[PDB]
Formats: structure tokens, C-alpha cells, sequence
């Protein structure tokens, strides 16, 4: 049916139905507009009369204006041919590359999987990377809160998480940028084309694009997490993958909310937050999950408003998170890429019970190791001289080649299996290569380059 | 058409449909949308009805028409509901079918006044060592589990839970202790991985798990405690024992909030509503011992709250704390350094459990309080060379692992070994390790001790000079 | 020398603990100073 | 007449009227209740409507459901037979004991004693609790204030008041439960069932009780204080005898009154708070005094939202007591109870005219010591007290074992210290401070201070240690 608008006050439309009105969470596709303006549909006001917020610029609309029902939710393409691509909150092409034609679409708004559809397998999604896997291991279905400004290897280390998931399990990856600056939406598109992560000539693409850049109206940057969760959803649910969810910036993703709920009339909470800001949060996260088709596991970019972790917004995000990927500026200035952090860096699934008896010994070695190396930094005995050269080793082995880096520098980048991971950092720690050189185990892959390293340079 | 018993959804959006019609609903009754979701009469307005809706909003649209239930918000409560798995509502969420019960109970009801109660007597055994003994909990009590995220507050409800088995097994009902956990604002994830512990564990048999998660409706979120709390009191009042788990009252609190912002009700401390100390406040005392009159029944709670870098002092903390009958307070620190369950002692209160504690417990666990007590401040002359020896290994008896709870007379019997002086000469690094060596040798050799301490409640002059040869023989025998 | 060395590193484990409970003290007045603002702009508005 | 519901929302509840309107304080009975359901007046709205306050749940009440006028405000039973007796907030026994067969009734609403009945009259009531007796001491016929955040140990103090004060006392007592925990009143009634000051056989029964607890919608634990007080405003005019009365916890009076303010659409003032917190609290508090008719001698326990003595509800509290002693988290984590802050607890009877020189000069001498170490805190926790000068030493040696010679074993909390309880005379009182102040002890432990009675026993406990 087709409704007329009744008002317009910035991103807020209020449309009039003649008949039945439609339902909250309907997407309103405005008639009579150069390129395609949605309305979703948050409030009955009363007297054949709904309040919607608008995915795009208001003005030149005018009161009467025609407005059709499309009869349900924000409704986007869904399937193979989104991989490479990129898209808006409301599924259109951003790339000029013609449509995305895609046998399936789905809408925005889904349900989160019912309790009977949880799995309660704990799973490490293996990575492949050395300081991930051994110290602070992803979960499937898993959310890691990931932290660090920029310049510390942030978008190198997501080209090689989809490059490696996709390489050695299979699954592909979604990327949601929410609040995305367009001239860094531009960088991380070419970027990905250069470490072949988007394929353009053919369909061995592992990533889909999705973009609500910030000079979108706040309902658009609102709902283009759950326009990438719904990409994500399809190879989840529909052909059963262990499936990346990458969302930038999850801060961003909350300030929209906050900005909805604003002009919608909703008082504010504590510190000017959205009152539903906890249901805001958890109706998106609980979609990221392991059930029994497959599981989606998140990854997602945390900003800390006024470096306060007891703010509302990182301190309702943080109860969704079962890991930690710390990068850091120091660990990048000493040369140790990926640049993270080794015991700011956490994970819930580092138990003897869910990862194996010889990942947790190891690991909690190697945490010990380091802590102790820096207790003997402030300061040695033959037992402080063998535990200071072991963990510097350490320090070494947990940096990696990137396959993503491999144009840009020439050395060969590395995927290393889990129990590779494990054996080489247990073979330093029971000192059988304190024989060898320190520097051998500096930027190599499995442990049998640093012993190749030493016997190519003795 | 009918406007006394139905009426028309006049608008919806801000979580309150607001409703034409419906004369004749009461307040505070139930009434059901068009769609199959419920809500609550909240307002009753000359012109409207102001309905909380128990479900998502989207399901209802301006015109829908509502019905009258004819009754106050209630909920099934029974003993068909032991094994399963519900929502706020009361319905089945772990597809194993229809839940029998034919018995409801007001969400609502008000707590028990002074006449039909008693002073806690009976012991509510968690099975941790820390808890059983220096911070004792009787039936009927109410006591705060407190700390920051991931603290270990779950894994104390879990183990006070699993720990109830060795009751449930008898067949005295006087003795055993029905199980309610309530999930609020948790993951879905979280609460299924729950259930597995407690079904593993063959706990989950005794137990109902309420649950509305972080997707679930604020007024889900709300209600759960409440609901939880009516299928608590109906073993109550049948003459049995029941313990409840609001975990956690943190987000419960949250998700009241924002129900009261989105009503526009004037906001204070936090932006909390002004009754947001009464929204807790009338749900614990709704745990309370009966008199035998009443028939002598009994509901505990343990709620949960989550503290912000271990500030007790906020209001939500503070509100509960006004409330419960004492507190068990994990802290961050003690967590980071290994000692697990991170309970602070000093910092941790019962304040009605001692007489609740066997007397068993009592003897041993009295000494314990008085020897922590004079440790907690000499933490070398040889006056407090010994108080801090001592103090370090009373410490490592306090650790403990999951999943594992233990029996009260195997809980006397290590922290005898402790108090009396068996482990001085021994080192703290190696007083886990003899722990779990001296159990077995107990257990395996001497259950005519164990036992009788069990049965008797107390230990005597002859179980007392009878347990002073056996760990002073196997003292000599453990060697490394 | 030695009890030098001894006070100092008290005096900053001391310095530490009082970094960390002033940080607290610091968060908690700017959380509480941001709510009370908006209240008086909500009950203004109201 | 009858009138019918217009509208309802938790404790409030509108109703109209076709012949005859009830006066603001009236009370209301709605028909067809289980038990009695009172509306109280509060505002007429216009339109022959008056807007209401619940003094009991509102759940399953209808629009047009009937209420009658009782042509009076709340009445409740007043007099000897309320002694041993336990009632709610409209006089209704809650004992299971029948029918509360008084010869009199008193509405809950009285206006407060005029300026011509005040009395001057300033005499010392002697607690035996060392921190109070010297500092702050109490007054007989006065106004006690108890400050506390949450567990510090406002009710143990008042219990041990009733336990020193009472016994000691020739009079009756009222307790009044205001928003506090049920199973505390249930605690109360059988510990004085058991000791004999209610007798449930005879009529020799010394205390009334009126309880209103956290269990309470709103309208009733706002209303609750005032059934007590009218309880005792009997026994101190009608038998011009002397009252004690003890309130447990006054605060929550002031926070029902912020829920029902809230329902009843007032513009919130500063904290969320009614803008009538101030004048409620005076029209009650007002009440609560000693006259030329009649002595009470007030003990309210009054509970600090998050520890902030600024908030509006304990910082307008202040001013309507005598003496005040103030609770402290954080000295009650140091160990020491009770927990009072010696430097933010007062009294008006704090004089040298009125105590005596040597009193009044060891109390000051004490605060003094005390504020000086205080004032080194800063240094302290950062450095140490190896840091200062010996002058400034000297004041922290004797300031902490003044600290701990404030500390007391309570007879009501022998549980938690693991002490038997003692009652300190004031002379001993005076003396041991004196003595501690001249440096006579400057050579003994700091631990043979703590949780003692008189300065002997600190002696002793010192000769034990070395």
C-alpha cells in the first residue's frame, strides 16, 4: 500500500497509511527520488500514523509525497556473489561494478539462532598466526574485542585472518564497516585487491565489503552491522561455514544507536547513552554465534571513549567478548610483527579442559617467561641467564611473515598450524635451542625455518 | 467490539503499547496480542491502558486487538518444571515438550510478613571450603554474590548446585534442595553451556532454569527474577527447600532502567529510577525460612551482582548489599594471583549463618577465623613468625577447584589437619599437593570417622583423639 | 643504601596503588559529572 | 459518600467523587478488597477528582471499582494495650494475638509541638560506648542522629543502645520499622519475647512495635514513621511519661516519599528527589520531641545513599538532631567499631558548661591529635610514617592508639568481634583518654588498645604480649 508524508524533521518522517499501516522494522521506499530512499519504520504513533528513520539524505521531500510499503525489513543481497563486492547498509552496489546478482536476499532483521540451536562445542578457530593461537586463541562463534590505534599493523592483520580462515578451513569473511571514513574505505578496498584478499577478474574473492560510511544519517550507520551479519548469516546458515564478521568500529555502532534513539525523542541514560543501549548491543552480538549448521566468529575494532573502561559503552561491549587482540605501538617499534601484545592479549578458552593439557602449559610457559624477563630487566645467576635468553628467543618466534606482505616486502609469509605453534614454542622453553643463535628465530614461520636459519647461517 | 474484555492498540514504540478499551482489566493483569505475545497492564488511564509488552515490539501494530486474561501476571510452578529449561514466561525453551504443571503463582506476590517466619537453622551447604566455612550460609537466607566480570561469581551458584546431589539422592525431602538458576541478560551461549555442566553433572534434574538472555526484551529480563522467584516459593511453601540464583541482578537493573527512561520516570543516581532499590528489595525478601505452622519450608537466594573495578560503593551494590543478609566478595587481584575461589575473606560476611553451621564446622572453622584474623595484618621475631606461617597454609586449604564440591565431614576433616597444626612443618607450596593425597587416604581407610562426624554433626573427645592418630600417621607417611 | 633502596620501592608500590585509586575517583566524577548535566537539561525540558 | 477509580499506576490512584468531596488526609477504603485498603488523600486534582496514595498494593484494582469515605484520616489504636503488641501502618495487629482493644484512637496526621512547648532541659545520658560518651555525648529527651552507609553498622548500634539506654530506662518504648528487613523485626520480637520486655501472658510488656519493612510499597513506608510516632506521642502527652523511641531506618521515609513524587508527575528537584523533601521531612521530624508535657528520647538510624553525606535526604537530616554520630566505611574496614568518624560526630551538649572542663578538654585534646594525623595523610600514604618528623610521630603513635581505644566490644555483637561486650562509665572513660594523651602509654603496642573496655585491660593485654 502507499502512504503520504506527513512530516519531515531532519532524519525523522512520519508517513500517513490509509489502510493497514506497516509494521515496525519495514523498510518504506520513498517514490518520486533520483537514487533510492529507505525509511524503516520505528514507531505507531497513532492515527494511521508511523515514525521512520531515514537511510539517507531528507531533503527536497516534500509533505504528500508518496511512500510505498515493501511489505518487509530492510531486505539485501545474500549469497557467493557478494564476496568482493561492496555494498550500503540497504544492499545497493557502491563499487560501480553493476548489481550484485545474488539467487537469494535477506532481510536486515533476523532473530538471533533460539536456545535449542546452541552449541555448547568449544572450538579454537585456528588462525595460523604464532602470538594469536598459542596465547590468546579465537573461539568459534567467538567475539574479540580488538584494540590498538593506527599505524600498528591493524588492517595487514585482517587481510591475513581472511586470507588464512579461507585457506585453511574454508570459510569466508565479511567486513562491516560502520562509521567507515570513505578515504579509509577507499585504502582497505585497494589494499585488498593488492594482497589478492578481492579478486576483480574472477570468483576467488574471500571477503564481502560492507560500508556505512559517516556522513550517512544516523539510521544508516545503525543498521549496517546487521546488514554485514546478515551477509554473514547466509554462509553460516545456509552452506554451513565457520564464517569472519569483521565490524569497525563497534564504538561507532553504539554512537548510532545513541543518535537514533536522540532523535526519535527517547530520553537519554547515564552519560547520554540510548536507554536501550544493552538490548541495542545484544540483539546484534547474540546473532554472532556457533550453532548447528556452523558459526560466525567476530572480530571487532574497540575505541574507549575518554580511555575509561568503566564508560557504558565498552563496559556492555566487553560482556560480549571472550578474547582480546591488543596491538601495540611498543611491540611494533622493537620489530615484532604482528605487533601484539603477548600477555595484554587474552582468551576464555585458554583451559587445559577446552584447549589441550599441552597448549596450556605451554602457553602459561611462555607467559610466565616473559614476565619474568621483564622482572629481570630492572636488574644475573645461571638459572636468570637461561630464562633471559630462552624468552628473548621468545620474543622472536612469536613474529611472523604475512602472505598479505609478501608483494610489499619479498619475504615469503607463513600460515603455521596449530600444533607446529605449540611444538616450537615448547622446544625453546625446554632449552634444546639455547644451543643455537637468538636472532635465527626473528621473522620465520614454523620452527623448522629457525633451525634452517641457523644452519644456513652458522 | 467487546471494550470490557478486548480493546485496540492505540500506539507502540517505546516498549508501552498503549491500548483502547479493555474496561474491565485490573491492574497488573496479563493481557494477550493478536500476534500470541503478553504483556502487563501496567497504567490504568481514563482514556487508555498502558501495556509492558513481554516479547519484541515489532509484533504489534496500532489496531491489534488485546484480550483480557483474568488474571494477575503469573506463572507455572510445580515440580514438572525440574529438568527444564524456560523463559521469563514460564515456557519451554529446550525442546523437550510440554511442561505439566497445572498450578500458577503471582509473579508479584508479597515476601512473607514477621509472624510466619523462623531464624535460619538449617545449613545450606555449598560444598566450597571458603564459603562452609568462615562465611556460612543457612536456608532461608539471602546472600550477595559480588565482584567484577569474570571474578568467578558463576562458578560458586554452579557448585552450590552440583553439590546438593548427595541430598536429592535420599529420601528424606527435608534434607534436599531444589535448585532454581535465573539467567538474566546473559548469552544464550552461556546458558547452554550451563545446562551441559549441570546434565553432566547430574544436577540438572533438581534444578529449573529460568532464562531471558542479551536478545531477550527488557520486560523479559525484568519479569525473570520474579518468575523465578514464585517457582522457588512453591517449594517454600510445601514444606521443602529451595534455592535461587539471580544472575545476575546487574543487568536486571539495567534492563528496568530502560523500561523506566523509556517511560519518562524522572531519573537519579546512575539515571536509575528512584524504585530501583525496591525493584530488588521486594524480590529478596520473598526468600525467607517458614515457621512449622507454615510448614517449615525454606527459599535462598544468591543473588549476583557485578561491581565496576571493585567499587562496592556505588548504588546498585550498595542498594543489594542494604538488602541481603551478608555478602561473598571476589576480588580481581586475588584472582590475577592464582587464589581461586578469589574470595576475600576479611571483606566477606555472613551475617545469620553461624547458626546455620554444624557444629562440626564450627569448632574447626572458629579457630580458622581467629588464625586468618591475626594473619591479616602481619602479611623475623618469633611471635609473629608463627602467625604467618600458619596463616599461608590456612590460605592454601581455602583453594579449591570446579565441580568438585565437598562433603561438610570432608571439609572438617582438611581444615582440621590446618588448625590443629599438621601442616606447620610442611611447606605452603606443597600443602595443595598433601590436601588431595590426605582425602583420598581418609576416604579410602577411615569412613567409619567421616561418617559419624556426618551423622553426629559434631566432633567428640573420642572422634577427636581418634582423628589426631590418623593424621599424625599419615603425616609421617607422606614423604614428597 | 639498603633501606633506601627498601623505602623507595614502598614508596612506589604506594604511588602505584594511589595512581590506581585516584584513575577510579577521577572515572566515577566524570561519569557522575556528565549524568547530573543531563538530568537538569531533562528535567528543564520535561 | 461513594467513589469510583479513575485511574491507578503503582501507588497512585485517582478517584472521583459525585456528592462530596474528602479533605487532603483523608482516608479511603476501596470496596471489595481481602484485606483493608486504604487510599489517603493527597490532592484534589479538579473535576471532583481527588489524586490518592496507596497504603497497601495496587494490583487488581479496576476503573470504576468503589471507595468510600472514612471521614477521618488514618486512625489507629492508641494506648497501654499497643504495649507487646506488634502493628502495620494502619493499626492493624500483625501478631496473630486478635484485636488491639484500646480505649482511644489517634489520627497519624497531628500538627507538631509549638515553639511555646519546647523544653530547654540539657541533661547527659551516659551510653557506656566510649567514642559517644566522650566526643559526642547523648542527651536525655534528645534528638539522635545514627549516619551510615550500607553494613557499617547503623542497627548494630541501635541495638546496642536498646541494650544499654533501655534497661536502665524508667518508661515504655516504640520501635518503629521503616523500610528495613522483615526478618530484623522478626529477630527483635523474639529476642524480647525471650528476655521478657514483651510479655505475651501479662500485660508488664515495656515496648509497642510498628513495623512497615523493604517488603512495603511506597505509600506505606512514607507513612509507616508516622504510625510510630503517633504511638508515641500518646505515652509522652496523655501519660506525660518519659519515652524512648527507636527508628530503624528514617531514610526510608524520604525515599518512598521520591517514589510516590515520581508517580504523582512532580518536576523532580536536585538528585531525582520530590521538591517537597525538605518540609515533609520537617512536618515529620517536628513530631519527634521531647515537650514541657513530656520527655522522648529519639534514636533514628539513617541510612547514606552511596556513603554520600551530601546527599540530599542524610544532608537535610543533620539539623533536626541534637547529636549526631557518623558512621564510617572506611574506619569500619580498618577493623575498628564502632565505626564512628570522631571528627564528624557532635553533640550540643559538647559545652564545658555543661560536661565540665575536664571532659570538654580531654574530648577537644583527642579531636585535635586525631585531626592532626589526619591532616598527614597525603604524606603518609605515599611515604610512610618513617618519613616524618619525631614531633609529628609522636601524634601518629598516640592518634592511632587513641584510634583503637575508640574501638569497643559490643554485648550485641560478641559473633563478629569474638570479645565479650563492655559498658565503659564515663568517668573511666575521661580517665583512660587523659592518661593516653599525657604519653603514660607511649611505651605500649598500638594492639593492646584495640577492643577493650577500660585502659586496664589494655594494660593487661600489653603485659601478655611482652
Amino acid at each position: 500500500t502507499t502512504g503520504r508524508i506527513v512530516a519531515v524533521i531532519g532524519a525523522v518522517v512520519d508517513v500517513q497509511f490509509d489502510e493497514g499501516l506497516p509494521p515496525i522494522l519495514n523498510a518504506l521506499e520513498v517514490q518520486g527520488r533520483e537514487t533510492r530512499l529507505v525509511l524503516e519504520v520505528a514507531q505507531h504513533l497513532g492515527e494511521s500514523t508511523v515514525r521512520t528513520i531515514a537511510m539517507d539524505g531528507t531533503e527536497g521531500l516534500v509533505r504528500g509525497q508518496k511512500v510505498l510499503d515493501s511489505g518487509a525489513p530492510i531486505r539485501i543481497p545474500v549469497g557467493p556473489e557478494t564476496l568482493g563486492r561492496i555494498m550500503n547498509v540497504i544492499g545497493e552496489p557502491i563499487d560501480e561494478r553493476g548489481p550484485i546478482k545474488t539467487k537469494q536476499f535477506a532481510a536486515i532483521h533476523a532473530e538471533a539462532p533460539e536456545f535449542v540451536e546452541m552449541s555448547v562445542e568449544q572450538e579454537i578457530l585456528v588462525t595460523g598466526i604464532k602470538v594469536v593461537d598459542l596465547l590468546a586463541p579465537y573461539a568459534k562463534g567467538g567475539k574479540i574485542g580488538l584494540f590498538g590505534g593506527a599505524g600498528v599493523g591493524k588492517t595487514v592483520l585482517i587481510m591475513e585472518l581472511i586470507n588464512n580462515v579461507a585457506k585453511a578451513h574454508g570459510g569466508y569473511s565479511v567486513f562491516a564497516g560502520v562509521g567507515e571514513r570513505t578515504r579509509e574505505g577507499n585504502d582497505l578496498y585497494h589494499e585488498m585487491i593488492e594482497s589478492g584478499v578481492i579478486n576483480l577478474k574472477d570468483a576467488t574473492s574471500k571477503v564481502a565489503l560492507v560500508y556505512g560510511q559517516m556522513n550517512e544519517p544516523p539510521g544508516a550507520r545503525a543498521r549496517v552491522a546487521l546488514t554485514g551479519l546478515t551477509v554473514a548469516e547466509y554462509f553460516r546458515d545456509q552452506e554451513g561455514q565457520d564464517v569472519l564478521l569483521f565490524i569497525d568500529n563497534i564504538f561507532r555502532f553504539t554512537q548510532a544507536g545513541s543518535e537514533v534513539s536522540a532523535l526519535l525523542g527517547r530520553i537519554p541514560s547515564a552519560v547520554g547513552y540510548q536507554p536501550t543501549l544493552a538490548t541495542d548491543m545484544g540483539t546484534m552480538q547474540e546473532r554472532i554465534t556457533t550453532t548447528k549448521k556452523g558459526s560466525i566468529t567476530s572480530v571487532q575494532a574497540i575505541y574507549v571513549p575518554a580511555d575509561d573502561l568503566t564508560d557504558p559503552a565498552p563496559a556492555t561491549t566487553f560482556a560480549h567478548l571472550d578474547a582480546t587482540t591488543v596491538l601495540s605501538r611498543a611491540i611494533a617499534e622493537l620489530g615484532i610483527y604482528p605487533a601484539v601484545d603477548p600477555l595484554d592479549s587474552t582468551s576464555r578458552i585458554m583451559d587445559p579442559n577446552i584447549v589441550g593439557s599441552e597448549h596450556y602449559d605451554v602457553a602459561r610457559g611462555v607467559q610466565k617467561i616473559l614476565q619474568d624477563y621483564k622482572s629481570l630487566q630492572d636488574i644475573l645467576s645461571e638459572e636468570d641467564k637461561l630464562t633471559v635468553s630462552r624468552a628473548r628467543k621468545i620474543q622472536r618466534f612469536l613474529s611472523q611473515p604475512f602472505q598479505v606482505a609478501e608483494v610489499f616486502t619479498g619475504h615469503l609469509g607463513k600460515l603455521v598450524p596449530l600444533k607446529e605453534t605449540i611444538k616450537g614454542f615448547q622446544q625453546i622453553l625446554a632449552g634444546e635451542y639455547d644451543h643455537l643463535p637468538e636472532q635465527a628465530f626473528y621473522m620465520v614461520g614454523p620452527i623448522e625455518e629457525a633451525v634452517a636459519k641457523a644452519d644456513k647461517l652458522a | 467490539v467487546d471494550l470490557e474484555e478486548t480493546g485496540r492498540v492505540l500506539s507502540i514504540g517505546d516498549g508501552i503499547a498503549r491500548v483502547h478499551g479493555l474496561r474491565n482489566v485490573q491492574a497488573e493483569e496479563m493481557v494477550e496480542f493478536s500476534s500470541g505475545l503478553k504483556g502487563m497492564s501496567l497504567n490504568l488511564e481514563p482514556d487508555n491502558v498502558g501495556v509492558v509488552v513481554f516479547g519484541n515490539d515489532k509484533l504489534i501494530k496500532e489496531g491489534d486487538i488485546v484480550k483480557r486474561t483474568g488474571a494477575i501476571v503469573d506463572v507455572p510452578v510445580g515440580e514438572e518444571l525440574l529438568g527444564r529449561v524456560v523463559d521469563a514466561l514460564g515456557n519451554a525453551i529446550d525442546g523437550k515438550g510440554p511442561i505439566g504443571s497445572k498450578a500458577r503463582r503471582r509473579v508479584g506476590l508479597k515476601a512473607p510478613g514477621i509472624i510466619p517466619r523462623i531464624s535460619v537453622r538449617e545449613p545450606m551447604q555449598t560444598g566450597i571450603k571458603a564459603v562452609d566455612s568462615l562465611v556460612p550460609i543457612g536456608r532461608g537466607q539471602r546472600e550477595l554474590i559480588i565482584g567484577d566480570r569474570q571474578t568467578g561469581k558463576t562458578s560458586i551458584a554452579i557448585d552450590t548446585i552440583i553439590n546438593q546431589k548427595r541430598f536429592n539422592d535420599g529420601t528424606d525431602e527435608k534434607k534436599k534442595l531444589y535448585c532454581i538458576y535465573v539467567a538474566i541478560g546473559q548469552k544464550r551461549s552461556t546458558v547452554a553451556q550451563l545446562v551441559k555442566r549441570l546434565t553432566d553433572a547430574d544436577a540438572m534434574k533438581y534444578t529449573i532454569v529460568v532464562s531471558a538472555t542479551a536478545s531477550d526484551a527488557a520486560p523479559l529480563q525484568y519479569l525473570a527474577p520474579y518468575s523465578g522467584c514464585s517457582m522457588g516459593e512453591y517449594f517454600r511453601d510445601n514444606g521443602k527447600h529451595a534455592l535461587i540464583i539471580y544472575d545476575d541482578l546487574s543487568k536486571q537493573a539495567v534492563a528496568y532502567r530502560q523500561m523506566s527512561l523509556l517511560l519518562r520516570r524522572p531519573p537519579g543516581r546512575e539515571a536509575y529510577p528512584g524504585d530501583v532499590f525496591y525493584l530488588h528489595s521486594r524480590l529478596l525478601e520473598r526468600a525467607a525460612k517458614m515457621n512449622d505452622a507454615f510448614g517449615g519450608g525454606s527459599l535462598t537466594a544468591l543473588p549476583v551482582i557485578e561491581t565496576q573495578a571493585g567499587d562496592v560503593s556505588a548504588y546498585i551494590p550498595t542498594n543489594v548489599i542494604s538488602i541481603t543478609d551478608g555478602q561473598i566478595f571476589l576480588e580481581t587481584e586475588l584472582f590475577y594471583k592464582g587464589i581461586r575461589p578469589a574470595i576475600n575473606v576479611g571483606l566477606s560476611v555472613s551475617r545469620v549463618g553461624s547458626a546455620a553451621q554444624t557444629r562440626a564446622m564450627k569448632q574447626v572453622a572458629g579457630t580458622m577465623k581467629l588464625e586468618l584474623a591475626q594473619y591479616r595484618e602481619v602479611a623475623l621475631d618469633a611471635a609473629t613468625q608463627q602467625l604467618l606461617s600458619r596463616g599461608v597454609r590456612l590460605t592454601e586449604l581455602l583453594k579449591q577447584g570446579q565441580y568438585s564440591p565437598m562433603a561438610i565431614e570432608e571439609q572438617v576433616a582438611v581444615i582440621y589437619a590446618g588448625v590443629r597444626g599438621y601442616l606447620d612443618k610442611l611447606e605452603p607450596s606443597k600443602i595443595t599437593k598433601f590436601e588431595n593425597a590426605f582425602l583420598s587416604h581418609v576416604i579410602s581407610q577411615h569412613q567409619a570417622l567421616l561418617s559419624k562426624i556426618r551423622t553426629d554433626g559434631k566432633i567428640s573427645e573420642e572422634s577427636d583423639a581418634k582423628l589426631k592418630e590418623i593424621v599424625t600417621n599419615f603425616l609421617a607417611g607422606f614423604e614428597a | 643504601q639498603s633501606a633506601r633502596m627498601t623505602a623507595m620501592d614502598n614508596a612506589s608500590k604506594n604511588a602505584s596503588e594511589m595512581i590506581d585509586k585516584l584513575t577510579l575517583t577521577f572515572n566515577r566524577t566524570r561519569q557522575a559529572v556528565i549524568t547530573k548535566e543531563l538530568i537538569e537539561i531533562i528535567s528543564g525540558a520535561a
